[PDB]
Formats: C-alpha cells, sequence, structure tokens
RNA sequence: AAAGGUGAAAAGAACCCCGGGAGGGGAGUGAAAGAGAACCUGAAACCGUGGACUUACAAGCAGUCAUGGCACCUUAUGCGUGUUAUGGCGUGCCUAUUGAAGCAUGAGCCGGCGACUUAGACCUGACGUGCGAGCUUAAGUUGAAAAACGGAGGCGGAGC
RNA sequence: GUAGGGGAGCGUUCAGUCCGCGGAGAAGCCAUACCGGAAGGAGUGGUGGAGCCGACUGAAGUGCGGAUGCCGGCAUGAGU
C-alpha cells in the first residue's frame, strides 16, 4: 500500500470491457430504449438485434457496442466467445445551445433545446458462468 | 501581553441585529413600518392652542460669584481685576 | 525604582500607576490606537444609484408573475448593495488624562519582569548590526524575546534592523500598544526616562 | 469586508436533509419539505412520546382483565379484590404476569377471591 | 419497577434511574412484592418478609434524545438536548 | 450582457486498436493523465446503472410511536444501523386573521444574491472607564512604524 | 404563550496578538451509529492538491423557505 500517492503510481487504473460514446447528438431517453434489449446478452445476439432494431438510435449504440468489444479483444486480451455485455447504460450530455434566441420574455416564447444528452457507454465481460 | 488583555468587564454589549430571530418580524404590524414620517412634535397636539407671547430678550447676564467660596478658603489673595480668572469665574463674555 | 544598564544610576523617580497594571484601562487605551490607526476604505456601491443602470423598467401590472420597478435595486443581482460600508473615520480622542495613563501603566506592567534604561551607547561602534547583536548578548538580550528599542542618535538605532529580535522607536515616540505587543522593552535613552 | 453566506447555509440544510431518511419522495430529498416535513414531525414526536405511556397502560390492562377473565373475574373485579387486600401494591405491568406465569396469576387471582367473599 | 426493585429477577444486570449512593459494587438492597423464584408463587406482604440482595455495577448517562416542539403559524419551534441519567445494578440476593 | 484556472515545465499525447466522423481503449510523457486541451476543486437540483430489503382488497399532509420479519457490524454487537409488515395516533408551511388543512395569498425544484443601516463637536437614557468640583478640547501645528502640542469654545457652578 | 421588553450565548468574513499544523499532504467537498442544554462541535474513513485550525481582543456588506422576490441550472406537462 504505502500511501496515497504512492498508491497512486505505481498503479495506472485499467479500464477493461469498456468504450464509451460522447455526445452523440440524441435524447437519451431515447436511446436507453434501443439499448435495453441488449444489456445481458452474448454480444453476437447484440451485434444482431442492433443491425436489425428499427430506432435510429440503434445505430450508434452497435457502433459502440464493437468499439468496447474491440478494446476488451486487443487490450485486454479476452476470448469473443466468452464475450457478454456486462453493462449497458446511457445518460447526460452538454444539452446544445447556440443562444441565439435572446429572450425578453416574449414574442418566440419557448421552444427548441435539440439535447447533446447522449453519452452511450457499453461495458463487455467474459461470462465464464457455463 | 496583548493577547491575555481582558475586556473592559459590562462597557458594551452587542449590537442589535432583526435578521433571524426566528419570529421577529420587527416594528409595528401595520402603520409606522417603513416611514422616516415619525415626528413626536408637530403643531398638531397640544401646544399650539397654547396661549402665550411674551417677549424675548435676555439681555446683561452676570458671573455667580458664591460668597461662600470667596470666603473660607484661599488666603483672601485679594481678588480685584486679574487673579480672578484663576479662581473660577471662568466666562468671559460677561 | 529601577536600575541603569551602563553608566549612572537614576531611575528610582517614577510613581507607578495605581492600582499597579490596571488591564481595563490598557484594553481601552490599544483598542482606542489601533482604532485610530483604521483606514477606512469602502467599495461598496449601496444605493441602486451608485450602479450604472437606466431605470424604467416594462409593465406594472398586467405582465404577470413579474412586480419590478429597475434593475438597479438590492434585491437584484449586480445592483446596488442595501447597507453596504461608506468612507468614513471612526477617529476620535480618547481623553488625554487616559492617553498618558496608559503608557505609565505599560510600562508599570514591565515591573512584573524584565525592562531596561540605558546610557554610553558607544558600546555600538557606528553600527555594524553585529555588535548589536553583541550589546544584547553582553547586557542579556537572548534575542529570543522580543525588543523594542526607545532612544535618541541614529547610529544607535540602526544598528538594530531584523524581524527576529527587535523593533526600533526613536525621540521617544512610544504606544502604548508597541511596547505591550513586544516581550522586552529597553527603554535605553534616559530623557523621556526619569 | 462582507461575508459570503459560503458554506453555512449549505452546511446547515445538509444536516436538517440529513435528518430525512426513509421519507418518501420530495420529502427525503430535497430541502424546504424535508424541513417543514419535520415540523410536524416534531409535533408528532412530542406528543406520541407523551401518549406511548397511555398506549402500554392500555395494552397490559387489556391483557390483566383477559385473564382475570380466564379465571372468572374481570379488571374492576381483579384490581378490586387485589387491593381490597393490603398485601398488593403489586399493580405495574403485572400483565406479563397473566401472559407469561399463569399458576401466579390464579394464586393472584384466588387471592383477590378471599379478599371479597 | 416504578423505582427501585420488586419481584423476582435474579442474577441480572440492568438499568434504574440514579441510586443516590454511588460506589464500585457499593451493596444495595430492595424488599419485594412477589416472587417468581424458588419454582413457587406466593403473593405481596409475605415478600415485605423477604430481602433481595444486589450489587451497584456503573453510573450511566442514558443516549441522548433530542427535544422538539413546535406550534403552527405562531412561529414557535423549540430545540433541547436531553440525556437522562442511570445506575446499572446488578441482581443477585436472596 | 455573461464570460477566469492542464501542468512546476509543453514534456500538450509518436505508435496501435473500434469508427467517415465525433468519441473513446491502450502505449508513452508526467509526481499525478484520480492533470488530456467540454483540462483546479466539483456541492445541490436533475437523469441513469447495479445492489439490499420490499410492494399488484387499499382510501392515503407522506410523518410519528409501538412490536415482529429481514439484511448489515469502520464513532459499530447495542439503549445498534438499513429496510420493511402490522397496530395506534396524525387537518402542509408561511402570511393575513374574530377565526386557516383550508375550496383564501405566496411558491415548480436546488443553488447562489437578497432587507433595521450609516452620518452629526445633535438629543435623551442604561452600563463601563479617567480625572472629580471640577471635567474637556476644535480647527490647526509638529512628528508621523509611533503621537504630542493646540484652551478659541463647550458643559457644570443660581434662581425667579 | 402572539406582538413587546429583559438575559445569557452559537456560527461566518475581516484585523491584531498567541499557539501552532500541512507534500508522510492544507482549506474545501463526501459519508458517518460520537460530544454538547440549543445555536452547534469533534473522532476517524473517502475526495482534493496550497493552504489552514485553536485561543483572546476588535470591526462587520454576519446567518433565508417564503417577498407572483434576483441571476442560473435542472425538472413536470411527454416522447404529448
Ligand atoms: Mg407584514
Ligand atoms: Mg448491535
Ligand atoms: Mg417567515
Ligand atoms: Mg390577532
Ligand atoms: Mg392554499
Ligand atoms: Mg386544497
Ligand atoms: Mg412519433
Ligand atoms: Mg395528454
Ligand atoms: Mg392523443
Amino acid at each position: 500500500f504505502r500511501n496515497k500517492k504512492q498508491r497512486k503510481q505505481q498503479v495506472k487504473l485499467r479500464k477493461p470491457g469498456f468504450a464509451v460514446a460522447k455526445y452523440v447528438r440524441m435524447s437519451p431517453r431515447k436511446v436507453r430504449l434501443v439499448v435495453d434489449v441488449i444489456r445481458g446478452k452474448s454480444v453476437q445476439d447484440a451485434e444482431d438485434l442492433l443491425r436489425f432494431i428499427p430506432r435510429s438510435a440503434s445505430e450508434p449504440v452497435a457502433k459502440v457496442l464493437n468499439s468496447a468489444k474491440a478494446n476488451a479483444l486487443h487490450n485486454d486480451e479476452m476470448l469473443e466467445d466468452r464475450l457478454f455485455v456486462k453493462e449497458a447504460y446511457v445518460d447526460a450530455g452538454p444539452t446544445l445551445k447556440r443562444l441565439i434566441p435572446r429572450v425578453p420574455r416574449a414574442r418566440g416564447s419557448a421552444n427548441i433545446i435539440k439535447k447533446r444528452t447522449s453519452h452511450i457507454t457499453i461495458i463487455v465481460a467474459e461470462k465464464g458462468n457455463k | 501581553g496583548s493577547r491575555k488583555d481582558r475586556k473592559r468587564v459590562g462597557r458594551g454589549p452587542g449590537g442589535t441585529d432583526k435578521t433571524a430571530g426566528r419570529g421577529h418580524k420587527g416594528q409595528k404590524s401595520r402603520s409606522g413600518a417603513g416611514k422616516g414620517a415619525f415626528f413626536e412634535g408637530g403643531r398638531s397636539r397640544l401646544i399650539a392652542r397654547l396661549p402665550k407671547r411674551g417677549f424675548n430678550n435676555v439681555g446683561t447676564t452676570y458671573e455667580v460669584v458664591k460668597l461662600s467660596q470667596l470666603q473660607d478658603l484661599e488666603d483672601t489673595t485679594f481678588d480685584r481685576d486679574t487673579l480672578e480668572a484663576y479662581r473660577l469665574v471662568r466666562r468671559k463674555n460677561r | 525604582a529601577q536600575i541603569n544598564v551602563i553608566g549612572q544610576n537614576g531611575g528610582r523617580t517614577i510613581e507607578l500607576p495605581l492600582p499597579e497594571v490596571n488591564s481595563g484601562v490598557l484594553h481601552e487605551v490599544v483598542t482606542w490606537q489601533l482604532a485610530s490607526r483604521r483606514r477606512g476604505t469602502a467599495s461598496t456601491r449601496t444605493r441602486a444609484q451608485v450602479s450604472k443602470t437606466g431605470r424604467k423598467m416594462y409593465g406594472q401590472k398586467g405582465t404577470g408573475n413579474a412586480r419590478h420597478g429597475d434593475r438597479s435595486v438590492p434585491t437584484f443581482v449586480g445592483g446596488g448593495v442595501a447597507f453596504g460600508p461608506k468612507p468614513r473615520s471612526y477617529d476620535y480622542t480618547l481623553p488625554r488624562q487616559v492617553r498618558q495613563l496608559g503608557l505609565a501603566m505599560a510600562i508599570a506592567s514591565r515591573q512584573e519582569g524584565g525592562k531596561l534604561v540605558a546610557v554610553d551607547g558607544f558600546d555600538i561602534a557606528d553600527a555594524k548590526t553585529k555588535n548589536f547583536i553583541s550589546w544584547a548578548k553582553q547586557n542579556g538580550l537572548d534575542g529570543t524575546e522580543k525588543v523594542l528599542l526607545v532612544t535618541d542618535d541614529e547610529n544607535t538605532r540602526r544598528a538594530a534592523r531584523n524581524v527576529s529580535w527587535v523593533s526600533v522607536l526613536p525621540v521617544a515616540g512610544v504606544n502604548v500598544y508597541d511596547i505591550l505587543r513586544h516581550d522586552r522593552l529597553v527603554i535605553d535613552a534616559a530623557a523621556l526616562e526619569i | 469586508p462582507r461575508a459570503k453566506t459560503g458554506i453555512v447555509r449549505r452546511r446547515r440544510h445538509k444536516k436538517v436533509l440529513k435528518r430525512a431518511k426513509g421519507f418518501w419522495g420530495s420529502r427525503s430529498k430535497q430541502y424546504r419539505n424535508a424541513f417543514q416535513t419535520l415540523l410536524n414531525a416534531a409535533t408528532y414526536e412530542y406528543r406520541d412520546r407523551r401518549n406511548k405511556k397511555r398506549d402500554f397502560r392500555r395494552l397490559w390492562i387489556q391483557r390483566i382483565n383477559a385473564g382475570a377473565r380466564l379465571h372468572g373475574m374481570n379488571y374492576s373485579t381483579f384490581i378490586n379484590g387485589l387491593k381490597r387486600a393490603n398485601i398488593d401494591l403489586n399493580r405495574k405491568v403485572l400483565a406479563d404476569i397473566a401472559a407469561r406465569e399463569p399458576e401466579a396469576f390464579k394464586a393472584l387471582v384466588d387471592a383477590s377471591r378471599n379478599a371479597r367473599q | 419497577i416504578q423505582t427501585g426493585g420488586k419481584q423476582y429477577r435474579v442474577s441480572e444486570g440492568d438499568v434504574i434511574r440514579v441510586e443516590s449512593l454511588q460506589g464500585e459494587a457499593g451493596d444495595k438492597v430492595e424488599l419485594k412484592a412477589l416472587f417468581v423464584g424458588g419454582e413457587q408463587t406466593v403473593f405481596g406482604e409475605d415478600a415485605g418478609k423477604y430481602t433481595v440482595q444486589a450489587e451497584v455495577v456503573e453510573h450511566g448517562r442514558g443516549k441522548k434524545i433530542y427535544i422538539r416542539k413546535y406550534k403552527s403559524g405562531v412561529q414557535y419551534r423549540r430545540r433541547t438536548g436531553h440525556r437522562q441519567n442511570f445506575t446499572a445494578i446488578k441482581i443477585l440476593g436472596i
């Protein structure tokens, strides 16, 4: 152990099976719907479902799923035939603004806003339960 | 030592804050909050209607020099025209 | 009733304040003194007047969920302060009797312990600053105390410059604060003394 | 010089907030509604604190005359005959003597009977 | 226990409100009301003929309990801390 | 109008992986990348992911008390902590009021800002201090790490 | 016990002293079953990365749930 910064510098902090889509312009509430079916089953199925799921959010959710498998297979030296989504989840976003509607309490009322809210991330592990 | 230096022991109390006090909302409920108009005197109430004139003058006024003062103590220094200032009449003006 | 460090004798004069060391008056004195020193400088825009804003707003009745006159009021952001500090003084005259009773009571407050009066400063030998450390060590100042030097003779003061040991007070310009603040008062020059 | 409200309000609030635990929804989370929940919470605290004693009184009695009745008397009759005997200043919590230890409570019954006729 | 012991509860550490006389095991005794001991049951006033003995274990201060009070719309909230003192007495006696 | 912060130092991320990208995962530099250029900390509202105990005959200002189940033991095996089932009790807060749970005002929620002040040789009182039948200075002068001087004047001292 | 009056105090910024603490890590933030009659205050554990408690005295822009209060942020109405 030693102390705080000792631990800090003897250890570099890995992130196995992890990858994240930041800032995809889309509403996370939507994206959760796509994601919820993926979560828990084998990354193969995940690729299939995602190929065939009619939501447009399905698109960048698949794009990420592979990167996180791709990270798992290369950086973590894992086994793609043991691979499954350990976890996935979506939130956040610096919800977009140009602030072009300068608002004098009137005449445009309230409209717009375009959430950047995506932040899609997925995490892969090996089953090994068998 | 300034740090071991004490207080006056009862010269002052702390001031008055009307912020907080959990159920202080100060002054009088209606009428006589917010104003700078309070003003205790004024011609309205029983000062006028009171009947005087006379006339103001207040002319020459003199130093009152107690006899008891002059006699008893000191020397009878024969007061006269100068030394008297040190004898506590102090005025001038009169 | 006190000794001199070099040369002569004296300092058997100076009846000290009664009762000996009353700290209330002391407190009064110093407090007055810091208060005298206190320099009022007030950066506040109090009034709705001070800050820069045009003053008519929008509809009074009829806008709804609103109620405002102006942007410069203290209930607003960026506006004026309600009851902020202004450039005042807070300097007065403490009655002179106490002005001179105090420092005497301080010197008196140095009779429960060390204090010193000196003559014959020639042991300094120009300045050199070193010979002040010497003079101190021979006159018993470890320099583990805090010392105030009251004397004339610029050669003699200017021997002492340093944070640790000492501080210097010319021409008997003494402060009740300054002497009560330091540990040792070297009253040194016997002019104001005796 | 000014003193910004910093970390003072926040502290107090955090304390209030922490007092709120299994509180449902808004109560347990945002300040004001928590605090003002805690006013009525005070009311119920102190008052029920004076109360639970009336409560346990009730319970114990409700047991005692139950057993009494199992033996053929009642609370009125049982305490009447018991206290009619200067014997028993017994009184408090005697319920569990009826509940846990039957033979004893039986003897106290028969005692209450000899103290009647 | 209203205040001070009764009945039969044997070889047991327990608590009462403050004991007056302090001590480390300074003996304190109590006259009885009933007895569940001896495998018999006989009522009061025959327990005034019996004597139970107990040793004093520790002198306590119970768990802090807060005292809050509030009245609607009148203001009036009241917060006060309270810790009520006790004595742990160990019971083995006749 | 709002608008500040990598790091000590650019050493500001060659190279590799998924992707058109954005973005991230490694490697490397660095004390630290728990500093990566949406670069100090990073509260709260607010959205999620996982877990523990729970909920699909129950009328609910959300609490409060009492007991049982269950789970957890770093101020911490007890007068525990979390959650819960049941019983009893239980008419938001503020303001304005003769009277408010009020079907009367206010308020979406959380931050942060936000209201009894300052002045004058003023007036009156309480407490404290210095001199005390006396008590004091103002402008100003002079020293100013420091304060002294400055009696013009003011207040007692006689009233009608 | 409401306006109202009286008494003791808690906490916050600044200032002067006093004592000190900090890269083997300051304040701040996070949790917490302990302390105190209350305001409140410590104990340790997690964050942080350059400063800061305690004591005495003095000075305050010094304590927020309300004001259809102010700036901001984020909800509900809704995937309507
Ligand atoms: Mg009002
Ligand atoms: Mg336990
Ligand atoms: Mg209010
Ligand atoms: Mg009324
Ligand atoms: Mg209403
Ligand atoms: Mg209603
Ligand atoms: Mg649609
Ligand atoms: Mg609808
Ligand atoms: Mg429809």
